[PDB]
Parts: structure tokens; sequence; C-alpha cells
């Protein structure tokens, strides 16, 4: 069955750099998008990136420019790169994968500090 | 159906006259906007007069006064009274019933019904 | 100008000859045009001028008339003359002649084609 | 019953409800200007788009040239009232057009349904509007009141003819692709319309007009109400994905962005050019997208900034969405139920469907490109009614779309200046002086949207390689006009969403307008030294332009190409003299009537053949007229066509790329006979689809690729005939005039007969080469694309049939009582070809006819 298992994440320094990684069992991920989410306290989750099968993306506005999203088909692998993170960054994060099912991985918290 | 039947069209001469009439079948004639058009071939129809139910009239710019649209609802029937023809009025001359489909008419969109014409030639 | 004749009403399956003859004010100096390549139209109200057969070089005809109409010349006669057989209520039109290429044409003459309503 | 159910006039006074000066999501402090609310949530503001874009406040043409074969300017229309009463009247007559269709009244119910999401809050329990989803409306006391919109439609911006679909974005929220969908703006106006090429059609109406065609510009105001569709459903495909072009050779164009919401908003062909990997990704990513609704729905427990109550609200996006909802309300998405909605919003509301309704002539694909901009005037009913467009019942104008063409209808449509150059865009091609005999190179012109589409490999993905594990569970998997009848049975018209109160938002609402991405000018003006005649040159040499001395038509491109009085015909030696003659005043007439018996003779030629496969006319003269094969002759093509094929024909040969196909992994289940068989059943069932999928794969690829090509070499094989029309014409009328006023006055003649002739003529001819034209696309598809397929098929079956004889071998135990009638059935299925069907993958009945 699908499995999506994520690594990574904050504590980090404001300004400061991060990678999240995330592995896909139990399906190919080949022909389906993938992508991150996040979620504050209180808050919605909301999409921070997407990522097509094709290589194509898309970004939350207010992280364009800061954050990259990637995948590796034949790993089955998503990774999301985050650069000069905010305290508004601060949150805790999801991989998705966009197929016939409900797939995210656990979540894993970032913490942006000053 | 419904029937427009025109008369009156001719050869006529630069300042000549003309009394173009049209007979309408059914029994809605009291309904129609009824309307005269001009049509040369290569050319879509333009309005030359036009009536309401009440008896209000309307005239193309070219007009300029020189002819009078008139109805009998009686007879079913609407009139074009045309005086100093020039040669800018030929063509054939279509009787027209419209009516009033709400904020559209018949003719917009468009099932309103028209005569196949009283040919106007001026010499 | 030119002068036709011929028309008038007749039953499906019925035959016709319509004929035309190019009149005193068609000009003959220093050509005579009706010499030239000479058309049968037809039309309906409503509906586009079609060519219906046509004479010169070449004896042609609209496709849904091949095998039905015939065009020929009279010389004797000096007429261009359409036999129209086995008429059908869609050939109903006003049909008129004309010199090919040419401004020349007759007024019309009616052809009509229907069954008596039953 | 109408969609618009009221007569607005744009002098009409303001009232504050349907009438009223509003002021729209802006960057800056925008001005309140008039507008129209012509339905609940759609709005019309006749005024130039110079709101909507701060950059975009000037009317003028741009610095540097837009990239695009047609564009029109005039900073002065939509200045005046009259203007602007027009321009209200002309879309809303078009509203009620597009409405007064079956297919209309769907996509405007569905557009009016779709309100933007509520996801305005942070707060994961909350309900909120999304400001820029409003807008403010001004009350004839001089107070606003704000309202929920899903529509404006506005004037175009400084590009007149430049008609997109407009939206204001959200910091954090990709609203016209996260499902939840923003207020659409579309620059339109119904007073210009663009001229396109047409020739596909001439077998139905052998009497179709020369020239140009106007596009109804309610086909047009259909497709951007396509793309508000998408966009109000959060559902449009980033412009990001785009088909994109090889542009590097000498025949390609320079440069081409068509992008996927496009592609699919065109519908027909066009669609199809995406392949099934990339469809069905985008389908499973909405749907999840749609699924995040539900759930936001789910944990909803309040609404703000408005009376309306929360299970209100919750309903109304029940609704936009078609979601389930069980007993204890809660939301969720159902697959079936989401498949027929996105069906619906993506592949039954397409411009192509959308022809169909109207009945009017149409480009069949994007490719076809715009040739020309139209003046037009369609609020008259003497000009263009709601039921016929342009084409009135009982008149002249009703068959073969006449009242399209611009040539016969021509007091409805005024040509005006194409602010694009002719060779604004353009690559510089070069037949090497050596070539020609040391002599100059011979180097013209090619207009960018002349040349060739070229789509890139990449565009082009599947997942044929990939295994697949065989499951005892696994999942075994068109748009007719009944199909959309029942589609259509599914509306309750009526029934839409309340106009419901809203506290007032600021007097100025902040607005950007979603950020795009940015796109590259094509490198321009590109040399190409060359070591032959293109098909372009020998066109180029079928041309001429103004000129006081008559016209020789010569067998010699060479010679054309250098002399402007001498054109190129590919007619025989015996015309070119006979045309070329001096011609007393009495034998005109009957010079006339030869040469179009001569013109009629050459180019309706066919030569049949039973030599070639799926090939069964030629057109002889196509190989001379264009040059096709690099060989100048009829006889080299005749014979060059039953040697190789229609490959000939090619500008390019297509990649067809079909790797060896994954294997099937299949499970045992070593306790249980039902389930061992049902999986031995599904790869029977998976290997069905594995050919449907192959087929379905090189058609995508056959289209994009190999049938364009086919289609511009028609396109051009038009202009050919056309030019020598053209040129014939030039000189007989260079022939008249050189007569007596006396002469001439006895020869009556008439132009307008003889271009008549000709034009029928070349419908004849293009009848011809359009039937040998389809047949060889298809040939090609059939015989140099599909064989591809079938070996790998082949392969694939042979290893499954081993794979699944081994299996029923290993599990024979298992399968007692069975083993011999399931060898039976895995021997026979895995035996014999799953036969091509082409209807099965394209509704074309042009192309199906030929198959």
């Amino acid at each position: 069955q699908v499995q999506l298992v994520e690594s990574g994440g904050g504590l980090v320094q404001v300004g400061g750099s991060l990678r999240l990684s995330c592995v896909v069992s139990g399906s190919d991920i080949s022909g389906i998008a993938m992508g991150w989410y996040r979620q504050a306290p209180g808050k919605r989750r909301e999409m921070v990136a997407d990522i097509f099968s094709g290589g194509s993306t898309d970004y939350a506005g207010s992280v364009k420019g800061r954050f990259t999203i990637s995948r590796d088909n034949a790993k089955k692998t998503s990774y999301l790169q985050m650069n000069n993170v905010k305290p508004e960054d601060t949150g805790v994060y999801y991989c998705r994968l966009y197929g016939s099912g409900d797939y995210w991985g656990q979540g894993t918290q970032v913490t942006v500090s000053s | 159906q419904v029937q427009l039947v025109e008369s009156g069209g001719g050869l006529v001469q630069p300042g000549g006259s003309l009394r173009l009439s049209c007979v309408v079948s059914g029994s809605d004639f009291n309904t129609y906007i009824m309307g005269w058009y001009r049509q040369v071939p290569g050319k879509p129809r333009e309005l030359v007069a036009d009536i309401t139910t009440e008896g209000k009239t309307n005239y193309g710019g070219s007009v300029k006064g020189r002819f009078t649209i008139s109805r009998d609802n009686a007879k079913n029937t609407v009139y074009l009274q045309m005086f100093g023809l020039k040669p800018e009025d030929a063509g054939n001359y279509v009787c027209n019933a419209d009516w009033k489909m709400g904020a559209w008419t018949a003719g917009d969109y468009g099932i309103d019904y028209w005569g196949k014409g009283t040919l106007v030639t001026v010499s | 100008q030119l002068v036709e004749s011929g028309g008038g009403l007749v039953h499906p399956g019925g035959s016709l000859r319509l004929s035309c003859a190019p009149s005193a004010s068609l000009p003959s100096t220093p050509f005579n045009p009706f010499n030239n390549m000479v058309g049968w139209y037809r039309q309906a109200p409503g509906k586009q001028r079609e060519m219906v057969a046509s004479i010169g070089l070449r004896i042609n005809y609209a496709d849904s008339v091949k095998g039905r109409f015939t065009i020929s010349r009279d010389n004797a006669k000096n007429t261009v003359d359409l036999q129209m057989d086995s008429l059908r209520p869609e050939d109903s039109a006003t049909y008129y002649c004309h010199i090919e290429y040419t401004h020349y044409w007759g007024k019309g003459t009616l052809v009509t084609v229907s069954s008596e309503p039953k | 019953m109408p969609f618009v159910n009221k007569q607005f006039n744009y002098k009409d006074p303001v009232n504050g409800v349907d009438i009223a000066y509003i002021k729209i999501p802006n960057a800056g402090q925008m001005q309140p200007v008039k507008a129209f609310k012509i339905h609940n949530k759609i709005w019309v503001i006749p005024e130039r788009d110079t709101f909507t874009n701060p950059e975009e406040g000037d009317l003028n043409p741009p610095p540097e040239a837009k990239q695009v074969p047609v564009s029109y300017y005039d900073s002065t229309y939509l200045s005046t009232d009259n203007e602007k009463d027009n321009y209200l009247k002309g879309v809303t007559k078009l509203f009620e057009r597009i409405y007064s269709t079956d297919l209309g009244r769907m996509l405007l119910t569905s557009i009016v349904r779709g309100i933007p999401f509520w996801g305005g809050s942070t707060i994961d329990t909350e309900l909120k509007v999304i400001d820029t989803n409003c807008i403010n409306v001004i009350q004839p006391d001089g107070s606003y009141r704000s309202e929920e919109l899903n529509l404006v439609i506005i004037g175009p911006s400084a590009d007149i003819i430049q008609f997109e679909c407009k939206s204001f974005g959200h910091e954090v929220l990709n609203l016209t692709r996260n499902g939840y969908g923003s207020t659409q703006y579309i620059r339109f106006s119904p007073d210009f319309t663009f001229g396109f090429e047409e020739s596909l059609e001439v077998d139905t109406n052998p009497l179709l007009g020369a020239g140009k065609f106007a596009t109804d510009p309610a086909v047009t105001l259909a497709h951007q109400l396509i793309h508000a569709g998408h966009r109000l459903y959060g559902i449009a495909i980033n412009p990001n994905r785009v088909f994109k072009v090889n542009t590097n050779a000498y025949y390609e164009m320079s440069g081409l962005e068509v992008s996927f919401e496009e592609l699919r908003t065109f519908g027909g062909h066009d669609a199809k050019f995406i392949d099934s990997l990339q469809e069905n990704e985008f389908r499973l990513y909405y749907y999840n997208k749609f699924k995040d609704i539900a759930s936001t729905l789910n944990k909803a427990k309040s609404i703000v900034g408005t009376t309306a109550s929360l299970q209100y609200m919750k309903n109304v996006f029940k609704e936009k969405y078609l979601l389930s909802e069980d007993t204890s309300g809660k939301f969720s998405v159902d697959k079936l139920k989401f498949d027929k909605l996105y069906k619906m919003l993506t592949e039954i509301y397409t411009e192509d469907n959308f022809v169909k309704f109207f009945k009017v002539l149409n480009a069949k694909t994007f490719l076809n490109f715009d040739k020309a901009v139209f003046k037009i005037n369609i609020v008259p009913k003497v000009n263009y009614t709601i039921y016929d467009g342009f084409n009135l019942r009982n008149t002249n104008l009703a068959a073969n779309f006449n009242g399209q063409n611009t040539e016969i209808n021509n007091m409805n449509f005024t040509k005006l200046k194409n602010f694009t150059g002719l060779f604004e865009f353009y690559k510089l091609l070069c037949v090497r002086g050596i070539i020609t005999s040391a002599l100059n190179d011979l180097c013209i012109k090619v207009n960018n949207w002349d040349l060739f589409f070229s789509p890139s490999e990449d565009n082009f993905t599947n997942d044929l390689n990939k295994g697949e594990e065989i499951t005892s569970d696994t999942n075994i998997e068109n748009i007719s006009l009944d199909l959309i009848q029942q589609y259509y049975l599914t509306f309750n018209f009526d029934n839409e969403p309340e106009n419901i109160s809203i506290e007032n938002l600021s007097s100025d609402i902040i607005g950007q307008l979603e950020l795009m991405p940015n796109i590259e000018r094509f490198p321009n003006g590109k040399k190409y030294e060359l070591d032959k005649y293109t098909m372009f040159h020998y066109l180029r040499a079928q041309e001429f332009e103004h000129g006081k001395s008559r016209i020789a038509l010569t067998n010699s491109v060479n010679e054309a190409l250098l002399n402007p009085s001498r054109v190129y015909t590919f007619f025989s030696s015996d015309y070119v003299k006979k045309v070329n003659k001096a011609t007393e005043a009495a034998m005109f007439l009957g010079w006339v009537e030869q040469l179009v018996y001569d013109f009629t003779d050459e180019t309706s030629e066919v030569s049949t053949t039973d030599k070639i496969a799926d090939i069964t006319i030629i057109i002889p003269y196509i190989g001379p007229a264009l040059n096709i094969g690099n060989m100048l002759y009829k006889d080299d093509f005749v014979g060059a066509l039953i040697f190789s094929g229609a490959v000939i024909l090619l500008e390019f040969i297509p990649e067809i790329a079909i790797p060896v196909l994954g294997t099937f992994a299949l499970v045992s289940y070593i306790a249980n006979k039902v389930l061992t068989v049902q999986t031995i059943d599904n790869a029977l069932s998976k290997r069905n689809e594995k050919w449907d999928e192959v087929y379905k794969y090189i058609v995508t690829n056959w289209l994009a690729k190999v049938n364009t090509q086919i289609d511009l070499i028609r396109k051009k094989m038009k202009e050919a005939l056309e030019n020598q029309a053209e040129a014939t014409k030039a000189i007989i009328n260079y022939q008249y005039n050189q007569y007596t006023e006396e002469e001439k006055n006895n020869i009556n003649f008439n132009i307008d007969d003889l271009s008549s002739k000709l034009n029928e003529s070349i419908n004849k001819a293009m009848i011809n080469i359009n039937k040998f034209l389809n047949q060889c696309s298809v040939s090609y598809l059939m015989n140099s694309m599909i064989p591809y397929g079938v070996k790998r098929l082949e392969d694939f079956d042979a290893s499954l049939k081993d794979a699944l004889l081994k299996y029923i071998y290993d599990n024979r135990g298992t399968l007692i009582g069975q083993v011999d009638r399931l060898k039976d059935k895995v021997n026979n299925t895995l035996s014999t070809d799953i036969p091509f069907q082409l209807s099965k993958y394209v509704d074309n009945q042009r192309l199906l006819s030929t198959f």
C-alpha cells in the first residue's frame, strides 16, 4: 500500500536554508503530480509548491523565489528546498502524491527562529 | 405560415412617384411592427421606414421627408407613399412584419416575416 | 438584351422547352455577342443563382440536371434552347439566359413544377 | 427564459442594482466606470481596459511589435457613448445567441453556478470571501455597496483584437488552478472579428466562396467563456504548460506559444495533441484539489462578512463542485461525479463543439492562423441574428456560410490594417546561387505563420515501458451529440445562487492580476542557405504585386522570382503560351472561354492507382506546384509517390518511439481459486487496454506531427490555385483594356463572371486535393507509424502468453478443474492482434471515411 515518508526539518535560523525530503513506496510516482503543503497552528493547510511528472512547477506566491520543489521519478522522491526562511514559514510541512487516494506524508515540523 | 405580398414596384423616373402596398395574411397584423426595407443584390436589407403598433413612424436617413409610411389595420395592409425618387432609391422593396419578444424583437432572433419584395427600378 | 420564352407550369415528370434569342437592341457591330458561349441559369427566391447549362466549344451541365436537360443551338431561328425533361419540384425557379463572361442577361422566364394538391 | 431579460441602453439612468458605476479590484486607485449587470453574477463594462493592468494604460501600438500573426490598434475605439451603446448591445446579443444553444445554456449556467470559493480566511474553521472576487457598486445617492461577481466582459486593451481572460491573484492561493476559482475579466470586442481561409468543407459545399471567411464572434466569445469556466472552477491549466516547438530548421516556425489550456479549450483534434499520461495526471490533480474543498467545508465551523448562513454557503459549494453529502453532513468527492463534471467542463465545453451547435464555418485547428481583421456590426438585425448569426435564413446568405464570406457579404466586413507587418516576423530562405545555375542567391522572406509546426519530442510522454502488477482486484476501465443531450438533462435551469448581502469592502479594492510566466521574444530574421528550391520559393514564385505592364506566366520558378512581371505556373506549356498570346477583340470571349476550360482541366486532373497502400488517387500537379519531394515534374511526383509512399510529402520525418512494453507481474493467490482466475482474466483485460493505449498514443503523435504537415500542404495548395486564378485574371483583364471603348462596349465583359467560374474550378480541385491528402495522411499513419506499435504489442503479447501459461502451470494445483480452459482462453486471446479502428480514436467524419 502507498506510504509517503518525509525526512529533514527545522529548527532553522531566520534567513537560513533547509531541505525536506520524501520517499514514496507502494506506487510509481511517474505520471502523477506531487506537492508540498504546510500548516501553522490554528491555520488552514496550504499548498506551498507543486511539481508535475514532466518537471513543471507551481508555487504559492509568497514562497516563489525562495523555495524550490523537485522530484526524482526513478527514485520515487520529492524534495522541497527552502531558502531565506522567514517566521511566516514556521509550521508543519506535508508532502502529497496527487493520485487516486489520500496520499500524505506524516508531517514534519519546521521551526524558524531568530 | 404568414404571407407578405407586396405591390406597386416598377420602373420610375428620377423625380417620379410610387405608392407601395403590402397585404398580410393571418390575424396578427395589429400586433406587428410593419416596415419597408430596400435591398440591392449582394447587399443587406436596409430600413426605409417602419411603423409601430400605435402608428408611430421612423424613417431611414436618406428619406428626408420624401416618403410616408402608413398602416390600415382593417385591411391588414401597410403603405409607402414615395415622392421625388432618386437613383439611390432603386432596389427590391421588401415588407417586414416584426414584433416584440421581451428585450428583443423577433427580427433580432430573427423569426420575423419578410415578403419577396416589389422591385423598384430608376430610369 | 436577350428575350426568353417557353416557361410555364408543369407536373413533376413533365417537360418544358425554354428558348432564348437576341433582341434588336443587342449590339451587332463590330461583333455579334450572341455567337459566343451562352448559358442558362436559374434562381429561386432567397437562393443564389446557379448555372444549369452552357453551350460553347463544350456543352456543360449542372450535375443536378445531367441526363434530364438538353441545351442546343438553332442557327436558322437564332436561338439557344433548353429542353427540360423529367422535371422535379426543386427545379422550380426563374430561369435566365446569359452570354457567358458578360453583363448580357435576359430578364427571366418563370418555371414552376408542382403536383396538383390532393 | 432569455438570458438577458432586460433591454440595456448605455445612456439609461443608473439604479445601483443592474445599471451602475462600479469599481473593480485595481493595483492603484481606479475611477468608477459605468457597467451593466446583464444577468445574475455577470457584468459588462463598455470601456477599453486601461484598469486591470497598471502597465497597460496606453492604447497606442507597443514599442516592440507583439509576436502574433494579426493585431489591431486604434486609441479612439470605444470612446463615445454611441460606440459604448453599440458594444453593450453586441455583447448582450452574443450572450443570447450563445444561450440559445443547448451547449451555451449549459456553459452559461455552469458559469453562474461557479462562484469563487470562500477561502479568504487563514483560520481553518472559517469561511470568508476573497476581496478581489468582488466589486463595489455605487448607488444613485453616491454611497456604495459591495457585491460578489463571477464574470465581467470589458473592452480590449491596446491591441483591440487580443481577447483574453484575466483574473486577480492572491499572495498565497493560485485561485485559477487550485479548485477555488476567481472572478473572471474577459477582454473582448463584438465590433471586430478575424478572417481565415478554409477549404475543407468544399465537398459538401462545392459553391463555397472565394476569399476569407469571418469568424463568428459568438464562437470567439464562447471560447473565452470556456476559459472563464475553467478558471471559475479553478481547474485551468498553468500557462507554464506550453506545447513547445522546434525552431531550428529552415522550414519550422521561429516561435509559437500555444498553451495546454488553449489546446484543451479548442477541442477537436487540437485537444488530442496532449497524450494520455499528461491527461490523466491533470484529472487526478484536480480531483484532489476538489477533495481539499470538500475537506475544508467539512471542518468549516463559522462564516464571516455576511448574514448568509453557514449551511447556505456550504451548500452553494456542494452545488458548484457537485459534492456528495451523507446524512451526517460530511461532504465528499464522488469519483464518478467528479469525472463527469471534469469531462463536461473540459471536453463538452470546447470551441469545436460550439461550432457544431452554431453550424458556422470556423478554423478547424489553432494552426490555421487568423489572416486578417475585419470591422463588423452585428447589432442591426439585417446584419446578424441571434439564431443564424451572419447566415440569415431564407436569403442567399443562408447556404454555404455565405454570410461569413467577406467577399460575398462585403457590406458586413471592412478589412482593416493588420498592425503585424507581413514580414515583421520572418525567416530569410535563400537558394544558393550555384544551385540555380555564381548567380546571386534567391532569397525570400517567409512570414513566421506560413512555416511548419514541428512539435518538440518532449511534449510527448508515456509510461508504456513501465511494468505493472496484476491483481485479482485490478481495475478495468465518446463525446456525441446524444451524450451532450444527456448531460443537458441533468441541468436545473432557474436554480442559481442568490445575490447575498456582504459587508462593504474598502472604497478601493486592492488587486493585482495573476502573475504570468514571462515569455521570450523569438529570434527573428534568421537566414538559411539552402541546396534546393523550397515549397516557399515555388509559392512565392506564383505571386505578383501592383504593376503597369502585362504579367506573363512562365514554367520557370527561377525566372518568376527574378522578374516582377513574370509569374510561375505549374500548368502546361500549352496553357502558358495560350494565356500569354496577344488576343484580338473578336476572339476575346472565346479565348476567355478556353482558358477557363483549360484552367479547369488542369486543376481537376486525377490519376487513379492500385499500387500504394491506402492511396487510390494521385493529384500529379501537386509535384510541380510546391516542388514536393524536390522533383520538379508531374511524372517524377507520381512515380515518387508509388515508390516511397506518403513520406515524400513530409517536411520532416516524425520520431515515433515505442519502447519495449513493460511486463505484467501476476500476483499469486495460492489458497483461492476465484482470485487466481480473476487475476488471469485481469491480465487479459489489461492487455487489451495496452493495445488501445499504444494505438491512442500513436494517433496523438500522428495528429500533432504528421497530419499538421499535410494540413499546411493543403492550405498551400489552395494558395497556389488562388495565385494561378489571380494571375490568369490579371492577364485576361490587361488584354481586355487594350481594346477600343467601342470594342469594349460590344464585348460587355464582366470579370465577376470570370472570377466566379475560376473559384468554382478551384473548389472542385480542392475536393480532389483534400481527398488525396486525406488518404496520404491516413496511409502514413497506417503504414509508417502504427506498425512500430503493433510489433511492440506482438512482442508484449508473446511475452505475456509465456507468463500466463507459466502462471497457470505454477498454480495448476489451485486451478484444479480449469487448467485446460484457461490455456485456451490465454492462447486464443493472445494469438491474434487487436485490430486498429481509427474511429475509436478520432471523430472526424473526414479522416474516418478515408479509413
